[PDB]
């Protein structure tokens, strides 16, 4: 005979443990990463001496 | 099923907590004493078997926390 | 902020591996497991001789 | 969660097969040669440590096996 085996939603859960969550809900909004900046300054005033 | 391989040390880290939120550990941990805790005459078996093989005492202690753990 | 962790019937159905089933709808239907008679057998014929 | 203690060795067996059929043990070993076959480094690292500490032959290959069933 057969058998369903259920949902595995808890399972799913279970295993995506140790990993990052996300917000998906308008077309994505990602989070938690890092990024690499190179920073030039010169092009800088001190808001007037 | 997906009960296991649960996506531990594949890297992909950041700053922030990501699933679990450091329960996963104390899940895993707290489980397996619960499992030593209610069968004490598997843990003594294992205990003889570290006396047995290995003699040398950090071999012993090695395979004995090794057996406790090989509980699936 | 909360999360519900889902339905863990798939994992309650892979804790439960190992353990015999059984179908309960109408009161009990129990079945596989064993039992213990002794037989005594006199008050027998042959179905007539 | 119940993703483990899979209820394995508690006794209470009978003639008839119970729930998965023969089909919980298959699992189990195909999930550790994937996961052994996936991360060949921690399988070498492994076979180092089997190497450096026991260094009698049949220590090794115990907690040689054991490391490679020490994954949760």
């Amino acid at each position: 005979d057969v058998v369903v085996l259920g949902s595995q939603e808890g399972a799913m859960h279970t295993a995506l443990t140790g990993a990052t969550e996300i917000q998906m809900s308008s077309g994505n909004l990602l989070f938690t990463g890092h990024l690499k900046c190179r920073l030039r300054m010169d092009k800088l005033q001190l808001k007037g001496m | 099923s997906v009960a296991l391989v649960p996506h531990v040390g594949m890297g992909l880290e950041t700053r922030t907590e990501t699933w679990m939120s450091s329960e996963g550990a104390w899940k895993h941990a707290q489980r397996i004493e619960t499992w030593i805790l209610r069968h004490p005459g598997f843990t003594i078996m294992a205990a003889i078997l570290a006396y047995t093989i290995g003699t040398t005492y950090f071999q012993r202690v090695l395979i004995f926390i090794l057996l406790t753990a090989v509980t699936p």
